[PDB]
């Protein structure tokens, strides 16, 4: 199990297409209404991890447990024919459940879940926690319209002006965020989390969004990767006085920014490199 | 009914738009489109960005319009509502994001009426 | 809402477009047709190439038009509100886009009062 | 079924006329609000290729699936009717379903499709990827208004002079035009995209314009298409870091750009021979 | 049908007289604001064309669509007439309007319309088309006013003191236009483009100026027009090098140019032509 | 407002043609035709023959001007206008037209100052 605790920064921009969009509004990209700022809620980052792992490792111990289309209740109870069909007698055997399945699905190891549906088998925390993540600077959704040559079926038999119906496309002109993410250690020691998990987690994150590419998201990129390392179990210094030493700031000259070239980033390592630990994976 | 002077952000702002939707309806009758869920979402916070781009193509439809008299009446009467403002503001207050929708609504509720918009026109 | 003195260039050139509108409309009656529809956008996006020939238009209309009082009281408008810029900008900006129709609006208001121009006149 | 993950950088330009279509709210070319740059829909790229594909090969494993007069419905419910979709089951169908339809279309193969409209048949993502395009500095449209010599109709407008409605033909005097693109392998598994496939795609791109012309587009050619490939599965480096390798400026000493001598193009290939290929195809 | 894809580019100039007149301001030349350089309106090529051959055939099969005066809708009724011979299904109701018409009008044939606004009839293509063609050199407006014998109408106007109708009959001293054309075989086969209307068109170009005088158009002259024929069916070589192998430049020893020797006219075809056919028809 | 030294042969020109225009407006009370517009839209087009056309014409109605303190200020003027030019361009670009058109409307507001030439002159 891993013998230090992590807290890191992370720092990603969005080119020219809809990162996540309200599953209300229309499709319309997440922003905050009273200052006008840019959301990108974190199941989705994590969502595109646990795709990345699924092409990447696509063995056994690193399964992943939520996948395209199945069933929960199945994938619980295939677990409840292991050896400990009945040995636990309902004490423990939802704890050796939770044993089971921490022990295959990389996804559970290391984000938490819930399995508590048919015949339970558990809760877990998860050593590893993300915040949302926003953007630094307001942003202006560019609305489209669009056209296509063929009617989907024949109630719309006649084709006439009003016919042909447009239907839409949202994009971003440009943007940056912020992610704060946590890792846990007294957590970890419960359910296996190891130091090899998270090398390949790190890897996750540099080479997230290459893997992945649809139509609507359009280029996405990394632009930072910064993290602090702990001394002790314990808390060595609080949060904040780590987080504001990486501060990043809209240059003077333009007034509408438009690529990464016009922002600053700064980082700031006074004295904190005496207990605590800084290193440099973006760049 | 419907302030004449209101002079909050909102109110102007909702009475522009929903005129600027009706001009939008008469300009091309054979349909049923409306920029409302167009525009909604962004007039609430930054008008700026949206007002004046929805302004520049007002006149191709104001042109496109059969008929002089109801041309001439509108344009009129955005003349006077655009009176009260002075610049475009970039962000809104939560109440002025709903007065927004109220002065939108009393201005609909305004223009369909039968021959109002007549009569302030008989006036100028 | 008109102010004398906004500096900002969509503002007075807002403010030039109305007045090339309205001279043209007193000069010919029989004209439903706008230029200010043909050229608004255009404008607005961009000056340079629309008011290159709009200047050189005007002459025509100025002269032509039947009334030498009008002509006067034009012509000194135009040297009122043509002292505040300098060159005709490459391009525009958002706020520049609404405002050059905040702009023309306003110009327009003003116009259409009946002797306020006159007195203006009669000042200088 | 094809291995190495590709990028690739694309550059085209349009002399003097309606690059893209009007945004269909305000007929002008599609433009950036604020900054005077002007963007070219992807989708309509893509169109492109789909027309020279229809009128190059003309055979079964190469059709096309969005048609002038097709209507989609029927279509899919064709597809039920092969022998191995009679009997199979609710997963089974929709599996076979897309098996057939990927088998005899070439644009399924190739971009994505959604299949769920009536007898469904489900959803495919596409081995190859676009993304929007942007114009390297800001156009300056024109306006033109033309007559028509004879009135349209009959109508109340059957008066002898059209003068008093003309309509009008935007344009634009020049620019260039930037789009990316992505291929992915790790998708080609799904659907069976094919080396020879891949061919035909690079041999469409180069000569995708001079086989479509029209009256609003006004002539349209293509300068550039550079094309990295990776050694192995995995990126050797992410996109930006390639990107910037291909770097085109205005010249120094002109304020207006009107023709390709203005611009300047330059490639960088310092170290880029780690374990990657710069295959140069546009020139 | 058509044999083999054809590219040709185009000269003329005019020697006084307005060539375009652009009804944006008065009637002054079409000019480029930024450049200084005037713009001929291609839809004025075909509409002279057009004139030219309803001046000369006058035969069935090659009728011209727009005529001084025709209303369009009572063309495409009587066709549906005409058609309701076959009074069938809409879809084959359109194609055999569609098939008449390329039978009938050679406009349709040469060009496409869009006749769908009444009682629909397509959309056409048209296999061959044209781009604007724009002034190589700056232009040089010389504005003239003149003086009317007698007022227009009995009206105020009729003193004799005051006259005003001074009016306005712009030229240009001298220039020259450029302009480029493509005919795709494809396209044909929907409309049956046949090989003696390609050649009337080839006898059309050549000999237009002669029979379109008018007292504000002037002199004008074609001076040489070249045609490419491509190997097959595909483009062997892209239409840009093609194009720029025939280059004009001013003469160096003039700084202001009025007549066509201060021009001069530069092929080469040593090379490119391996597979191509480069007949140079005029000039 | 305007600028002395803006430094292009459009502002400058027109400036010059303005001055022209009231020199001869001035020194004949009885001067009802309008010669500005006689020539505007020459000079906008090309002014190599207008403007020299114009300079022989000038001494008759700098005699006739009825007092002669103003027609020395007016040569004392036209020396410092005159003195940035450096040549006569015989063709006019559209951009140049428009500074023409700007600076004339400009010096305009200059003219109609209602001592300030004189005192220019008294530092003189």
């Amino acid at each position: 199990t891993i013998e230090k605790r992590y807290d890191f920064v992370f720092l990603f921009d969005v080119q020219d297409g809809n990162p996540n969009g309200d599953p209300d509004a229309g499709n319309l990209p997440r922003i905050d209404p009273q200052t006008g700022e840019g959301l990108v809620t974190d199941v989705c980052l994590k969502r595109k991890v646990r795709n990345f792992i699924q092409m990447t490792q696509n063995d056994e111990h690193h399964d992943i447990f939520i996948r395209e289309k199945g069933i929960l209740n199945n994938l619980i109870d295939e677990a409840h024919e292991q050896e400990n069909v009945k040995g636990k007698e309902k004490g423990e055997k939802t704890e050796a459940a939770r044993q089971y399945m921490c022990s295959r699905y990389y996804d559970i190891r290391t984000f938490g879940a819930v399995m508590t549906t048919g015949k339970n088998a558990g809760q877990v925390r998860g050593p590893v926690q993300l915040t949302f993540s926003r953007s630094i600077d307001p942003i202006m959704t560019l609305e489209h319209s669009i056209t296509r040559m063929a009617v989907t079926n024949e109630k719309d038999a006649s084709e006439t002006g009003d016919n042909r119906t447009m239907g839409r496309k949202f994009t971003v002109p440009y943007g940056l965020y912020r992610c704060h993410g946590f890792i846990s250690t007294h957590f970890a020691k419960q359910t296996g989390f190891s130091e090899n998990d998270l090398e390949l987690f790190w890897q996750a994150l540099v080479n997230m969004f290459d893997h992945d590419h649809s139509a609507a998201r359009g280029q996405m990129n990394a632009r930072g990767l910064y993290v602090f390392e702990h001394s002790n179990n314990l808390g060595d210094a609080p949060a904040d006085s780590l987080f504001k030493r990486i501060q990043v700031v809209k240059k003077d000259g333009v007034e509408v920014v438009r690529s990464f070239d016009d922002y600053l980033v700064s980082v700031d390592d006074k004295n904190l490199e005496e207990t605590k630990l800084l290193r440099k994976l973006g760049g | 009914g419907l302030d004449r002077n209101r002079q909050d952000i909102g109110y102007v702002l909702g009475r522009l738009f929903a005129v600027l939707e009706k001009i939008q309806a008469e300009a091309n009758p054979g349909l049923n489109a409306t920029i409302a869920d167009r525009y909604f979402g962004s007039a609430s916070s930054t008008p700026i960005a949206v007002f004046g781009t929805l302004m520049r193509l007002l006149p191709h439809h104001l042109n496109k319009l059969e008929f002089e008299g109801r041309a001439v009446q509108l344009q009129w009467e955005i003349r006077q509502i655009l009176e009260h403002c002075q610049r475009f503001p970039n962000h809104l207050n939560l109440e002025q994001q709903g007065l927004f929708a109220i002065g939108y609504y009393h201005e609909t509720q305004f223009l369909f009426t039968k021959d109002a918009l007549k009569n302030l026109f008989n006036e100028a």
